[PDB]
């Protein structure tokens, strides 16, 4: 049967682009943990793991076969419900969040005009997917790192909110894919420079990844909120917080860095040159070459988040709060006014085309 | 000393996002095409000779 | 009733594979055991001199993290424990109840001679005499300390006897 | 225990050999004997392994499962607890067992057939095997423990089997074996009391009105140990159990109401009405599609037969030890299933098993 | 009042994480230099002819044992690991039977 | 009392309550049921109110947590995230040494010393052997003084790397901890290529040295001296100016100059206070005397003060040791009196005098005579010195040992409190705990 088989596949075809698109997101999020302690590694005159696969390529699947194969421990016979909300619901929120990322020209599963609200929205509910971590499940460790953690990604939710409106602000318009092709002739790293500052230090503590790292502060919290969490709880919980460092690697590029727009357009029309619009070949190859223009930049932020965690030390938790409230929340409450008056000065109130 | 081991890793998180962004751009920009090339399947999957 | 058994059966760990199950469940323990042959992260229990060339381990000359070794502090997240140190009686209890947790599988080495068999501290009012009397250990490295290369020696041989786990063809074979 | 088992320092086995045992008692003593527990690795071998490694006995536990063996070796000293690795299938491990053993014990026992193993194949086939192999070594004494209820001619296949398991050893080993039947033991983690702690216990009406005389499964353990060291002992049978008696449902509901457990018994599963045809088709079902050993259709006509003491035995005291009872100890056993702890005391047990049986 | 570098001069080293970005500088540096390690069993770490490690008993070229029992082994040692017993040999030359190291007991330390 | 307890305004008369139906005592036997018929106001600070005490929370620092540098059950006492009430729980470690001393000859006395430091060797085994020779009244050549010299500083350097770094590792900073461990890979060479050991270095005992310097290592010590001077830099990179690493530190665990002598604390932790004291430089030593270095002293007695003063010590500490190297003179290695050091096995074999000595050390051992000292020196930590008393006997009677991170240990209370709880690690990797020495 061939009558039979070509049109299967049209019943199912956009399953498996989901499905590619599923794989696509896992492969970046398996291997930046490895990217991670490979460059932690070298910076710190380390090796990094290079026995576990060849040149320990295979590291994060060792990680994830062994810790979903041991014994799980549980308040009681059948309680598993507790020591899976906290991870269910952290990894739900930032894979739904991916729903909005474009790879290219219209290449995202959710387009709407409310992009932004929807990329924000599933932020807050991670957020309180974590503070599910620390409740009830005793209270030795988990429950010191719940109000410490709550108080952290409340406050630092804020600043990261407004930044992001601020460049809505500029485009006029809450669509990532306005908000990516409307930086063609200017990319807000150069405008908005300390935004992208500002951002960046907000989804680094958003996150709770180091320097602004008290939520595990192993040194004080032994695993932090994790010391209770093995086995599988702890591996939807840690892929939960890499896809974030991934979702805010791609976010800081989406905002500052253009998005998928090509580095120079001069080389992108040469290389696009050589292959005939007509076949099927042009349209593999320019999806690769978007996706590779949004990677790179991507890439360079994943490598920032190690970068960082390998060159300060951790922030004392007090003035974690007494930083975004007094110093990073007037800054960006003063460029959500500085932008609408240059813009309308000079008669340039942006609008949606 | 640019140490090619530790960049083994991004080459493959290069190609994450280029699995899917390859598939998802040739895969709907393939269909909606086919779609559009008549009212039937009759006439949309048999590549016409005129 | 009717029973008959055999006699030349041989046991678990010298029977060789016959038909495809017994080399579908050898392929089940080789995966399961090689991933936590390279996923090795111990506890860091250090207690006393010993504890000085387990750090040297992670040290940028060694690097047990090439190896796949990341040291977690709780027991729930580590898979072993390296008992480095003298253990003194006033720790006993307080090390039963941290090894007590560690969920299943789990190993112990015993690094150093305190925590072999008792070391100088042998003949002490206050020191237990040798770590072998509260928990079960699968590997004893000797030294005093054992140098950092002699630890990576008694990891080898424990991961070499992780791979050699049959639990999967155990319940095919032997249950 | 106390300070030291043996009755007398030098002991002389039905071999000839002269045993001296030295010491006063501790880790560091001995005893000179050397005995082979069988299935040292189950519920019953711990605590029989247990306590012949702290008074200076030599133990060979033969094993077949790798990761179980580790921890039996904290009991005794250096060379103390050894190890064989072996399969009743495999005669000539068996025989390593054996061949410097001066005491055998046999442990060996299973209510659910495998797909390597049937029920008669482990109660008899093992025993047979172990018993007749252990005498040609010239092992001085055997011990061997069967089910309370052992019965040739019993439609259970457990107990027919258990029952049988007796005969073919004394044909096997001769006059010097022992039989000792327990009663069911409750201890840490024991398979008696892991069914009644179970929430969703399918057929929990059916399962739970069997009779039984509980015994604590320490002395138990002692009960071997006594016998162990003596060699008046031998060619004996003797059946170990509890004064009082106590009933499944009894104590379901008296152990559901140490742990406090309005709405919640009627909906979490406690009680599950089921149809016997479903009880019976249900147990068929896993035992070919299961991994793990279930519920298995032996257990369901088990619980229609109530335990049976037999007079032709002898009890605790013949060998000068009283019984314990269930009511002293069941609190403890379940106090790590559990404002102000309630410790529910020997004689309090009673006002709780009043409590139960009022309607 | 009394500070050199003027308002703004402080404000721009304090806003723009002057500090920090030296910081990830050097620490980039590292990333391309050669790491000390070494590749474990395959390589070894240095060793000196007087590591103490493995004790080990000594014989003649003509094969008689060096050993002649003078216990002074077991007065030396100061974790108490040598056990000797010895008596005198068939052909009269005074050598042990007995000579036993707690590996366990002994500390390594060279005497 | 134990489980639970118990104004400005004035205390005012009223009596002959009254309603518009009667007397307050009409409907006395009434009015439990009406809650607006009380007569106790809730607001009143004599009113009645029992509240059992709950005990506030208090957190195990225990022995399975990273920052230990050991095994610590430190009892804190904390409400919120303030620091009320720690107490150590020292003994998890404690081995009995100096009961075991007591049994053993000096000769076999001396590798207990090396295990009370894990890190800081060749100084814990030099106050030992000091005791010894003060009570000997034998004085160590030169050349033996200047080796106990140069690994007096190796070792400095040694324990320094693990007390900062760890204390950098501590709060956050993991890069540095990587880097000077390598160094101490380097550091630890030396040490195994004169004694054999890596760590537990048997060397330096109680009549000068083990063995001699083998051939070339000057020139192996000094190569590493040119490339450790960078090492100190990119660690300051890292540390010093920044930020983050002074807010967690600066102002953390205030030790007045007064107060840290009330305690008796020794070492960094009263340098960083504002007292220039050294034991160096009050009591020389073993070719200290000859060579030149600057001692460091703080200002306002915090972490950071004492970050800088333990930084310093890294280059005065190399400045030595430049100077050692260059300074160093030929001759013996220990003292050449056989009755308290092993002959040259060359003349064990060729001399009878040569081997009785031989034989007799090692089966009877050398006789202190009588008397007592306590000898103190200037160890990584701080004062560390061994109270010692001579019987006439080849074993030594007494042998108590002052570990200066016992008694900084004991100033926790005083140093934590009000502080929160990030600021318990910085105190306590400021103070530089080792709990084999704490616990000796
Ligand atoms: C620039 C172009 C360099 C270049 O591409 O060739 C050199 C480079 C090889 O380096 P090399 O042969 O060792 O250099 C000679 C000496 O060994 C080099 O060793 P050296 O120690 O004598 O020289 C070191 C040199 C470092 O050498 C460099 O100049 C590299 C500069 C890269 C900077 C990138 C940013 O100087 C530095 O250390 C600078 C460090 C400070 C830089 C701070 C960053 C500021 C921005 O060639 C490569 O790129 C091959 C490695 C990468 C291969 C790509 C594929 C990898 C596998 C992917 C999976 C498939
Ligand atoms: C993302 C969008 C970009 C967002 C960032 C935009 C970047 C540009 C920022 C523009 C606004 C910054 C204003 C900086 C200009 C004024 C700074 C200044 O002059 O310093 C304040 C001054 C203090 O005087 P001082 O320098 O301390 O003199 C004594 C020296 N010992 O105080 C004074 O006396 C003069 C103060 C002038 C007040 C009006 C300004
Ligand atoms: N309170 C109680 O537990 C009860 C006691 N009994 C009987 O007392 C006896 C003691 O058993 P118990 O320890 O209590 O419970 P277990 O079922 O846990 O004891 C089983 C022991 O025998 C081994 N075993 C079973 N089948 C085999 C086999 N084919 N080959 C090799 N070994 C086998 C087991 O090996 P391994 O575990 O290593 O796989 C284990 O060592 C049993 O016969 C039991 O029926 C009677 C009623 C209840
Ligand atoms: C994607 C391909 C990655 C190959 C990595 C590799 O081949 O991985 C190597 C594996 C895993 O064992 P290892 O300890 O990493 O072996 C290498 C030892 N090193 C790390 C010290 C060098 O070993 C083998 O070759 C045996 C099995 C064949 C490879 C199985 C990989 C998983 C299946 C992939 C195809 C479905
Ligand atoms: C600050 C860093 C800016 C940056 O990374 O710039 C990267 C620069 C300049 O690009 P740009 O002018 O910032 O934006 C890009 C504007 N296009 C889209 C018109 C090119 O790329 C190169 O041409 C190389
Ligand atoms: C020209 C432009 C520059 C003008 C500078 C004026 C400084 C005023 C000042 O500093 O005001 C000082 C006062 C009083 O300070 P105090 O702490 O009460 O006492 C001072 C110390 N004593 C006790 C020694 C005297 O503080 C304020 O009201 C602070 C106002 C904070 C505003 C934060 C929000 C800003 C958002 C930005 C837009 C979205
Ligand atoms: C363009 C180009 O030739 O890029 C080569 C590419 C991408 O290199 P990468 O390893 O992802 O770079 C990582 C990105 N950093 C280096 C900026 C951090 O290599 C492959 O796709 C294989
Ligand atoms: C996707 C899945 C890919 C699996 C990759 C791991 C390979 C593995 O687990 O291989 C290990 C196992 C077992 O080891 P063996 O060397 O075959 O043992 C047999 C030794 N004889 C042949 C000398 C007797 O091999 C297999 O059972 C192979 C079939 C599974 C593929
Ligand atoms: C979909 C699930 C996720 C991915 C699954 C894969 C995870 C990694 C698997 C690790 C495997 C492992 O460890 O194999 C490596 C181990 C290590 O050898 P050893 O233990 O010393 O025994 C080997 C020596 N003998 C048997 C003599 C004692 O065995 C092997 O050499 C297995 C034999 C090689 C298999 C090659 C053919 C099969 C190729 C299959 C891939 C296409
Ligand atoms: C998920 C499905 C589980 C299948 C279990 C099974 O196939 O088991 C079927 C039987 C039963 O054997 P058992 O489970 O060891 O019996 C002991 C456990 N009882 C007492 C609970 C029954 O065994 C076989 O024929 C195994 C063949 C291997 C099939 C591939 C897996
Ligand atoms: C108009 C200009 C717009 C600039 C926009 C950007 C502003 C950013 C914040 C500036 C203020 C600040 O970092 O402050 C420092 C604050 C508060 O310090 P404080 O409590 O005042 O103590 C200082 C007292 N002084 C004034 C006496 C010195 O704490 C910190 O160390 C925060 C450390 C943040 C580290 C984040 C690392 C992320 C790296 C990202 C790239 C890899
Ligand atoms: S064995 Fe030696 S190095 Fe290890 S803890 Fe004991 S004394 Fe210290």
């Amino acid at each position: 049967m061939l009558n039979n088989l070509f049109d299967f596949i049209e019943y199912i075809e956009y399953w498996l682009i989901i499905v590619a698109f599923v794989a696509s997101v896992l492969i970046v999020v398996a291997y930046l943990t490895v990217a991670e302690r490979k460059t932690m590694g070298y910076m710190q005159r380390r090796l990094g793991p290079n026995a576990v696969g060849y040149y320990g390529v295979l590291m994060a699947v060792a990680d994830a076969l062994k810790l979903l194969s041991k014994e799980i421990v549980l308040p009681h016979n059948g309680d598993i419900i507790y020591v899976m909300s906290g991870p269910l619901i952290s990894l739900f929120s930032v894979l739904l969040s991916w729903a909005v990322i474009p790879f290219g020209p219209g290449l995202s599963l959710l387009d709407s005009e409310y992009s932004i609200i929807y990329l924000l929205a599933s932020g807050s509910i991670g957020v309180f997917g974590t503070v599910i971590v620390g409740w009830m499940s005793n209270s030795k460790y988990t429950v010191l790192a719940t109000v410490r953690t709550t108080a952290q990604l409340i406050s630092y939710e804020l600043v990261l909110t407004t930044v992001v409106f601020i460049i809505a602000l500029i485009v006029s318009s809450l669509n990532i894919n306005v908000i990516i092709e409307s930086q063609y002739n200017i990319w807000y790293i150069i405008p908005f420079f300390p935004l992208c500052l500002i951002f960046f230090i907000s989804a680094l503590a958003e996150t709770a990844r180091p320097p602004f790292d008290n939520v595990e502060a192993e040194s004080e919290l032994v695993s932090g909120h994790m010391t209770e969490l093995s086995a599988s709880p702890f591996v939807i919980f840690f892929l939960s917080e890499y896809c974030s460092m991934v979702l805010m690697s791609t976010l800081t590029a989406i905002f500052f860095f253009g998005g998928y727009l090509p580095f120079s357009n001069t080389i992108h029309h040469l290389i696009l040159n050589l292959f005939d619009q007509h076949s099927i070949y042009y349209f593999i190859i320019e999806g690769i070459l978007l996706s590779g223009y949004l990677a790179i930049k991507a890439n360079f932020f994943m490598f920032s988040f190690v970068w960082i965690r390998a060159a300060a030390p951790r922030l004392r938790y007090d003035l974690l709060i007494l930083f975004c409230w007094y110093v990073l929340l007037p800054i960006v409450f003063a460029i959500v006014v500085f932008a609408p008056g240059i813009l309308y000065c000079f008669d340039a109130l942006p609008v949606i085309i | 000393m640019i140490p090619f081991e530790a960049l083994i890793p991004y080459a493959i998180m290069f190609a994450g996002f280029c699995l899917g962004g390859g598939v998802m751009n040739s895969a709907i920009t393939a269909d909606i095409t086919k779609r559009a090339r008549g009212p039937n399947q009759e006439i949309k999957r048999n590549v016409g000779e005129d | 009733y009717s029973s008959d058994l055999p006699t030349d059966i041989p046991v678990l760990s010298k029977r060789p594979h016959t038909n495809l199950l017994d080399y579908t469940f050898t392929t089940f323990d080789k995966m399961k055991n090689w991933a936590r042959k390279s996923s090795f992260w111990p506890m860091t229990f250090g207690l006393a001199c010993c504890a000085v060339e387990m750090m040297h381990v992670s040290a940028p000359r060694y690097d047990q993290d090439r190896l796949g070794i990341i040291f977690r502090a709780s027991p729930r997240q580590s898979d072993i424990m390296i008992v480095a140190g003298t253990v003194t009686n006033k720790m006993a209890p307080a090390l039963r109840q941290v090894y007590d947790q560690m969920p299943y599988p789990r190993w112990v080495i015993s690094m150093g001679s305190c925590a072999n068999g008792g070391g100088y501290y042998h003949y002490s009012y206050s020191v237990v005499r040798g770590v072998d009397r509260i928990v079960p250990v699968d590997i004893y490295v000797p030294g005093c300390p054992p140098t950092s290369e002699a630890l990576m020696y008694g990891v080898f041989q424990l991961q070499k006897k992780m791979m050699d786990g049959q639990t999967h063809r155990m319940w095919y074979r032997s249950y | 225990v106390s300070t030291f088992p043996l009755k007398s320092d030098i002991n002389i086995t039905k071999s000839g050999k002269t045993l001296l045992s030295v010491g006063q008692g501790g880790r560091s003593s001995r005893t000179g004997f050397t005995a082979t527990v069988f299935g040292g690795t189950g519920f019953l071998g711990r605590v029989v392994v247990s306590k012949l490694a702290k008074h200076g006995t030599n133990v060979v536990v033969p094993f077949r499962n790798d990761r179980a063996r580790r921890q039996l070796k904290v009991n005794g000293d250096l060379g103390v607890v050894n190890f064989v690795e072996f399969d009743i299938r495999n005669l000539k491990s068996i025989e390593d067992s054996v061949k410097y053993s001066d005491i055998v014990i046999n442990l060996i026992g299973t209510e659910h057939f495998s797909k390597n193993f049937s029920i008669e194949d482990v109660n008899i086939g093992a025993a047979e095997r172990i018993a007749k192999a252990a005498k040609e070594a010239g092992v001085s004494r055997l011990i061997h423990v069967s089910s309370y209820n052992a019965n040739p001619s019993s439609s259970s296949d457990f107990y027919a089997t258990k029952g049988i398991g007796e005969q073919v050893v004394r044909d096997n080993f001769g006059p010097d074996a022992t039989i000792v039947r327990p009663a069911p033991m409750y201890f840490r983690n024991s398979p008696f009391l892991n069914e009644l702690l179970q929430i969703k216990a399918l057929g929990g009406n059916v399962i739970f009105k069997k009779e039984v005389y509980p015994v604590h499964a320490l002395q138990v353990g002692e009960a071997i140990e006594r016998i162990a060291f003596d060699d008046a002992t031998a060619g004996q049978t003797y059946e170990l159990f509890g004064k009082e008696r106590y009933s499944k449902k009894e104590l379901r509901e008296m152990i559901k109401h140490i742990i406090h457990i309005g709405y919640y018994p009627y909906s979490a599963g406690f009680y599950l009405p089921a149809p016997e045809p479903f009880l019976y088709a249900f147990a068929l079902i896993r035992q070919y599609i299961s991994s793990q050993p279930r519920f298995n259709v032996d257990q369901l006509k088990r619980s229609h037969i109530n335990q049976e003491i037999d007079q032709s035995a002898k009890t605790f005291t013949d060998l000068g030890m009283v019984p314990d009872e269930l009511s002293e100890y069941l609190y403890r056993y379940v106090k790590p299933h559990i404002q102000n702890r309630t410790v529910y005391s020997k004689e309090d047990i009673e006002k709780l098993r009043d409590y139960v049986n009022t309607p | 009042e009394e500070s050199s570098e003027s308002a703004l001069s402080k404000a721009t080293k304090w806003y723009l994480l002057s500090e920090i970005f030296r910081g990830l500088y050097i620490t980039l540096e590292m990333y391309f230099r050669a790491p000390y390690t070494i590749y474990y069993p395959f390589e070894k770490g240095p060793v000196s002819p007087r590591f103490r490690g493995e004790h080990a008993l000594r014989r003649y070229p003509s094969g008689e044992e060096r050993c002649i029992a003078c216990k002074l082994c077991e007065a030396v040692c100061p974790a108490q690991a040598i056990t000797i017993e010895a008596e005198e040999r068939i052909d009269g030359s005074r050598r042990t039977y007995k000579y036993d190291i707690d590996m366990t007991k002994c500390i390594y330390c060279g005497y | 009392n134990d489980f639970y307890d118990v104004n400005d305004f004035f205390p005012v008369q009223v009596d002959g309550i009254e309603s518009s139906l009667g007397k307050y005592e009409e409907f006395a036997k009434d009015a439990h049921e009406w809650e607006s018929w009380n007569l106790q106001n809730e607001d009143h600070p004599e009113y009645p109110v029992k509240r059992t005490k709950i005990r506030h929370f208090t957190l195990n620092f225990g022995p399975q947590h990273p920052a230990a540098h050991g095994v610590l059950r430190l009892i804190l006492e904390l409400h919120g995230e303030e620091i009320l009430r720690s107490d150590p729980h020292v003994g998890l470690l404690h081995r009995g040494t100096e009961k075991l001393i007591e049994s053993k000859t000096y000769m076999q006395a001396l590798p207990y010393f090396d295990r009370l430091d894990y890190v800081s060797m060749m100084t814990n085994e030099q106050v030992f052997s000091l005791a010894v020779e003060k009570l000997l009244n034998l004085e160590v050549p030169e050349r033996g003084q200047y080796i106990r010299t140069l690994f007096g500083e190796i070792t400095r350097v040694l324990n320094h790397l693990m007390s900062v770094l760890s204390h950098a590792m501590d709060v956050g900073a993991l890069t540095p901890f990587l880097w000077g461990f390598e160094e101490r890979e380097k550091l630890m060479e030396f040490y195994e290529r004169v004694s054999g050991a890596r760590l537990h270095s048997a060397y330096v005992r109680p009549g000068g040295v083990s063995q001699d310097l083998p051939a070339g290592l000057l020139d192996d010590i000094y190569m590493w001296a040119t490339q450790f001077g960078d090492r100190l830099d990119e660690t300051e990179e890292l540390l010093t100016d920044s930020r983050i690493w002074k807010q967690r530190t600066i102002g953390i665990g205030e030790v007045t100059a007064e107060d840290a002598l009330n305690y008796g604390l020794s070492g960094v932790m009263l340098r960083g206070s504002g007292v220039p004291f050294d034991i160096r430089k009050s009591q020389p030593y073993d070719a200290y005397d000859k060579v030149d270095f600057d001692i460091a002293v703080g200002t306002k007695g915090d972490c950071y003060d004492r970050y800088l003063i333990r930084m310093t010590e890294f280059r005065q500490s190399l400045r030595i040791i430049e100077q050692c190297c260059n300074q160093m003179p030929p001759g013996p290695v220990k003292v050449e009196d056989f009755k308290v050091a092993p002959p040259p096995r060359a003349l064990m074999k060729e001399d009878m005098e040569a081997l009785i000595h031989h034989f007799l050390l090692y089966t009877k051992g050398y006789a202190v005579p009588a008397g007592e000292t306590y000898t103190a020196i200037e160890a990584p930590k701080g004062e560390m010195a061994v109270y010692v008393v001579s019987d006439g006997s080849e074993r030594p009677y007494r042998c108590k040992i002052r570990a200066p991170g016992f008694a900084h240990l004991g100033a926790f209370d005083h140093i934590a409190r009000g502080h929160f709880l990030p600021d318990a690690v910085a105190i306590i990797g400021t103070m530089d705990l080792v709990f084999g020495e704490v616990d000796r």
